[PDB]
């Protein structure tokens, strides 16, 4: 497996919004790099 | 409720022209529009939240 | 032969401020002098050997 974490500097400037909101973790298998965070985390920085 | 619909014509185009090219060759990666992300990581570094 | 040399005084510098910096944050790799290589990858590419 090669799940490289997403790129926060780029995602700091998004191209377009999502619309629907759902619990995401309910279905994971659509994605590759999937991460949950509680309110903040150290590696973000 | 209606018959004739209005529809966009053209596709979109993503070309590597510009500094986004150099990184493809030298850096080995690419970002969709780096001519903007590259920009707003400057102003943001100054102004506000 | 001689007792008094001529020596440089200041060090050099390498600073990320520039287009180099974006690639350090986004792409994640920083070439030493990018604003030059980035240039010379255009004029070279469009002209000659």
């Amino acid at each position: 497996r090669d799940p490289p974490g997403y790129r926060y500097a780029a995602a700091m400037v998004p191209t377009g919004s999502i619309l629907s909101t759902i619990e995401v973790a309910s279905h994971r298998r659509l994605f590759d790099f999937f991460a949950r965070v509680r309110s903040d985390e150290n590696s973000l920085y | 409720e209606d018959t004739e619909a209005d529809v966009p014509v053209t596709y979109g185009e993503m070309v590597l022209n510009g500094a986004n090219l150099v990184t493809a060759l030298v850096m080995g990666k690419a970002v969709r529009s780096l001519d903007d992300v590259g920009r707003h990581l400057l102003e943001m570094q100054e102004e506000q939240l």
